[PDB]
């Protein structure tokens, strides 16, 4: 019960998806023309989980990516490694969903999708140990809200006891690429949180304050943004594709972190957080990771952390760590960080020990936790819509297929159930 | 009522110890690491004793039985990265880590009695490793805040844990000439009244009389601090002259405070070593008892800068080691009394307790004394150091004229009755040191 | 209890914090490129007092480097040994301080130092051991005086039991650099006397002084002014960080030597003060080190001390001493030196000794004490400003940011409380 099959939807979610497998390949070693480089036995068995066995020893992804779009694919296969890719997973058409709601799937969207679902099902009886389901699509991107919320609810339909896991991108409510950007986010959180176990909060300004801050990049490139989120991503899995002191799950997250369904969301945070010339100046340790882990500037959401509190958080490290260092770091930030924890838990941890090294590092880990600074972005889109959308500019481009204030007003109210379980659970 | 638990707090009292336990290693034979090499006699151990200090392992193994305390690691890594490693436990040996005073602002307060838990934790259970327990040395230094503050915590905690063995603390005063620094004489007298409270018998060394002996008897222009802990380690050593060694007339710790001391008053008998000579002056000096004990009697070799025979004269012990005769020894003290020497009073009257040991002397060949054929410790509660304690006392009526600490002392947590406290006691001490002899 | 964290702020202090660190590097052996060189082992567990382990044994500073003007780690990382600097300890902004005490803390200062205080606690977390704080600054310049007082501030706020030592270059009240030097250096000891437990005094014409007596100096060059300081700075810690018969602290420093914090100021003696040319004709003895001490021209207050009287003298020895020799000497000055002794220690005597020998030299001392001769310098410099700033010109551009007459005034009578302090105790 380890394989997993990875979902691509969207612009962003394409790029995102391929980093993710370039550093795949790279984490666990594979040429891509067909060489076998695992050392020696634990890279065998485990890689079951993304890739099949082919004929002559070859080994090809099972990935379904779809976009309506098709330059993204050109700029796949013959650029980096993406050469794996099967002919048949490229399933894209004709040419956009309009970068709108109401054309990403309510009408034009519904018709390639059945086909997207056989195929689906054809990988489910091609599957043996089918666990989960990974989805990297864009919050306010017509393309992955629009067709993204919809893949979800028929694999829901179909699969009614694996969960889901989403790693949407939030836009910031200071930038505005689109009139509608939040327009659309909101649509897609409308049925997100009714068909969603859990998510991630990605904010891209974040990406940018940690580059100009420890990486002090020049250049603004999506593609190390893609790194980052590709290595936080492999993190968040290694404890279940490497054993360790306690192997964590997706369904253990859903269990521990998740205090009940509807109220999923989730901060990442990732350490270290270093640079080129300052890697022969610090000592990489267990406990100079729990203070990048615990800084306020180093998760993505982006919010405050010592402005509020935590309801429950989650280390998940990985290399060769004593349980000793772990243990006695959790005590510290317990004894000194004891405020902001919840006062009903009251230990709020959950650990996972993994056991190979990272990519290009020695130790590293990734933060799960929930505080209750995420309603401050939903309140922020909330004011937005009630500032902005109340002149009405604009807004017959969606009523003209069908669209009813009253799913605005019952989005309105989600999100202000949500504060109200944001705050229960008080701040 | 067998054995006899060491404890050494301050620099200067772990150099000390240092220094004791290298002799006590030569002596008994026993080499720098232990474990032998060889075992000598027959009487060291078997039979009994040892084991009087060095713990008898089963293997076989020789080991002090000493806890070193103390704030400041770098003693304790000095005693570690040496030969003492292979002689000390590693859990006797108490590595302090925080330093904030030496010592005595906060050493003889609440931050010290955090610590004092385990420090009595592992000396009970030293004391249940071994068959019965008999006293207690003491070696610090009044000078530095860290032996009179811990040294005077460890008194009383000892004197309520037990309140029945005897307590023996060399305690090293500061130079009443000049102080190496300005807090000692509160260290010292902040202190005093705690020892009087808590003590049974307390032996005053000083260094400017060591000093003294050193340029003058041993001709060496530049004394070490090596070669007064050696001097003050054979004069421990020799006291502790017949519980290791056998003798005639063995001496008893418990006769010491039986005949020195008849009231529940002053305790706090002298000590002096003699022969003192340079292995150069080994070639011409073959002397009798008598001389010896005139050296004894000197100023000089008293380790107190007074007059011992400006004084009354108080019970006195008298020890001899190597080759001696009992009638020249009464021949010598007969003449000492005809030479009409402190006044006698008429309590004792006239009380000289003589001791004889076979054990030949010995000396240590880190210093210059050379080896003879018979040595004299004599101990001796005299009143003569009365104005050495008031000539401190004048120190502090000047000095506490401003008061000069009060700032800090008050601010810890203290108050000047405390100080006021001190110095009447110091009072009523020198009062009662003039009248046990103005009474006769 | 031994680590030390180095603060360094001003045009001045840079360059004394930076020839202290070669110093310690010459002293204790270490090459730039991260070779062990210590003998044999003392030398290696007291250099965690100012360096940390990093990866692959390589030992970095643990120093805090602030200044307004970014010129002067050029000269530091690409000049002798500064190196070791992580590229963290470098925080430095734009531009200047304007080279006065109304812009240097009070409206644009309190910028940048909530950044400076919260890497001072993660180093705080970061060290084990931490000790004392040691700060070097220019009483008259801009920004040593600006914000050196308010992150003395900060330190007492955030570490009430940890001391503060302070090194502050005071300017003679006959040389005038700028019209606004003594003014800049009141306004900064307006708050050094209510936020310091211990100084120094340090006088450049002093140095001058004992250049052309005694080493000859024919080009004014600050490096060596800086070479001497930086040998007194490691002198007073020798003690502390080499064992000896009687081990020195600052807390010691505070105990015996001051009075009372109200009156923290010392003068500052080195000795042996001897040039090349006179070292094959002196013999380096105890004694003659003491007349060095005791002698009117070697201290570099710089004041006249027979013409006043001390109140406590402190001797810190350094290198293989006999207890003797220290004690005879000590006796002999206090039977010829009676009279400026205070008749009511009596014996105004503090000692210590440390056991390896001071660089480029066999034996050394430093001299710490307190007479009442900086009184002196106070009322001249209270009588500058009574004739100087009575016209009030050039008064208006410390005025325009908010500045009241209340604050001088209350600045001269905390001078008359000193002079006062300095009488009680008279002269």
């Amino acid at each position: 019960m380890r394989e997993i099959i990875h979902i691509s939807t969207g612009q962003c979610g394409n790029q995102i998806g391929a980093a993710f497998w370039e550093t795949i390949c790279g984490e666990h070693g594979l040429d891509f023309n067909g060489t076998y480089h695992g050392h020696d036995d634990i890279q065998k068995e485990r890689l079951n989980v993304y890739f099949n066995e082919a004929s002559s020893g070859k080994w090809v992804p099972r990935s379904i990516n779809v976009d309506l779009e098709p330059g993204t694919i050109d700029a796949v296969r013959n650029s980096a490694i993406g050469n794996l890719f099967r002919p048949d997973n490229y399933i894209f058409g004709q040419s956009s969903a309009g970068n709108v709601w109401a054309k990403g799937h309510y009408t034009e969207g519904a018709e390639l999708v059945d086909s997207v679902m056989d195929v689906i099902r054809r990988e489910a009886e091609g599957c043996d140990s089918l666990q989960g389901f990974q989805i990297t699509h864009s919050l306010g991107g017509g393309t992955g809200s629009g067709m993204g919320t919809l893949l979800i609810s028929k694999i829901r339909e179909e699969f009614p006891d694996r969960m889901m896991a989403t790693f949407s991108v939030l836009p910031s409510p200071k930038t505005s690429d689109t009139v509608v950007e939040p327009y659309n986010a909101t649509l897609s959180v409308h049925q997100l949180v009714e068909h969603s176990d859990e998510t991630f909060c990605i904010d891209n300004e974040a990406l940018y304050d940690i580059c100009q801050r420890t990486l002090k990049l020049n250049q603004p490139s999506y593609g190390d943004l893609n790194n980052l989120v590709s290595s936080v991503m492999s993190g968040v899995t290694t404890s279940l594709r490497y054993p360790g002191q306690l192997n964590s799950d997706l369904r253990k997250l859903a269990v521990n972190l998740v205090p009940f369904p509807r109220l999923h969301f989730f901060m990442v945070g990732y350490a270290p957080l270093t640079a080129i010339g300052s890697q022969s100046f610090r000592s990489l340790t267990v406990p100079e990771l729990t203070q990048q882990m615990f800084d306020a500037k180093n998760m993505m959401a982006a919010a405050d952390p010592r402005n509020g509190r935590y309801l429950t958080v989650a280390a998940f490290f990985r290399g060769k760590v004593s349980v000793k260092e772990v243990e006695d770091e959790m005590h510290k930030v317990q004894s000194k960080n004891s405020d902001y924890f919840v006062e009903w838990i009251p230990n709020n941890v959950q650990t996972a020990v993994c056991s190979v090294a990272p990519q290009g590092l020695d130790m590293a880990a990734t933060f799960i936790a929930n505080s209750t600074s995420i309603q401050e972005l939903f309140k922020r889109v909330g004011d937005q819509f009630s500032a902005m959308f109340k002149r009405k500019a604009f807004l017959h481009w969606y009523t003209s297929e069908g669209m009813d204030e009253l799913e605005f007003s019952e989005a309105e109210s989600n999100m202000n159930d949500l504060v109200s379980e944001y705050q229960q659970y008080q701040e | 009522m067998r054995e006899v638990i060491s404890i050494n707090v301050g620099q200067a009292g772990c150099q000390i110890g240092n220094a004791c336990w290298e002799l006590y290693s030569l002596e008994h034979g026993i080499k720098p690491d232990g474990h032998l090499e060889d075992g000598l006699s027959k009487p060291k151990g078997g039979e009994e004793g040892f084991s009087t200090f060095f713990h008898e392992t089963g293997y076989g193994k020789f080991v002090p039985r000493a806890i070193y305390v103390d704030l400041e690691p770098n003693v304790i890594d000095e005693v570690r990265n040496g030969p003492y490693k292979d002689l000390f436990h590693p859990e006797q040996l108490i590595s302090g880590k925080e330093d904030a005073a030496n010592n005595y602002a906060r050493g003889h307060y609440t931050v010290g009695r955090e610590i004092l838990g385990d420090v009595l934790d592992r000396i009970r259970k030293l004391a249940d490793q071994c068959d019965g327990l008999q006293g207690f040395l003491f070696t610090h230094s009044l000078g530095g805040g860290t032996g009179s503050g811990l040294g005077s915590l460890l008194l009383e905690e000892l004197s309520a844990e037990y309140g029945k063995k005897s307590k023996l603390e060399f305690a090293v005063y500061p130079a009443p000439q000049v102080s190496t620094s300005v807090v000692e004489p509160y260290n010292t007298v902040l202190t005093t009244h705690t020892t009087l409270e808590h003590a049974d018998c307390t032996f005053m060394v000083d260094n400017e009389a060591i000093y003294d002996m050193c340029k003058r008897n041993l001709d060496i222009p530049r004394p070490s601090f090596a070669n007064l802990n050696n001097l003050i380690a054979q004069v421990v050593s020799s006291v502790t002259a017949s519980l290791r060694f056998d003798g005639s007339l063995n001496v008893d710790l418990n006769e010491f405070q039986t005949n020195l001391v008849p009231y529940p008053r002053i305790h706090f008998p002298l000590v002096s070593y003699s022969p003192v000579l340079s292995k150069s002056k080994a070639f011409h000096e073959s002397n009798s008892v008598s001389e010896i004990t005139n050296a004894c009697f000197e100023p000089g070799n008293q380790m107190v800068k007074c007059d011992p025979r400006d004084g009354k004269y108080m019970a006195t012990c008298l020890l001899y080691r190597g080759d001696v005769v009992t009638r020249d020894v009464q021949r010598a003290v007969e003449q000492v009394k005809n030479k009409k020497t402190v006044q006698l009073v008429d309590w004792c009257p006239t009380g000289f307790k003589i001791g004889i040991c076979y054990e030949p002397p010995t000396a240590t060949p880190n210093s210059q004394l050379a080896t003879v054929d018979r040595a004299v410790c004599m101990l001796s509660n005299t009143t003569s150091i009365a104005e050495a304690w008031k000539r401190i006392d004048r120190k502090f009526d000047l000095m506490y004229a401003k008061r000069a600490f009060v700032h800090w002392y008050v601010g810890e947590g203290m108050e000047e009755g405390e100080f006021t406290e001190a110095r009447e006691d110091l009072a009523a001490l020198e009062r009662d040191y003039i009248e046990v002899g103005a009474d006769s």
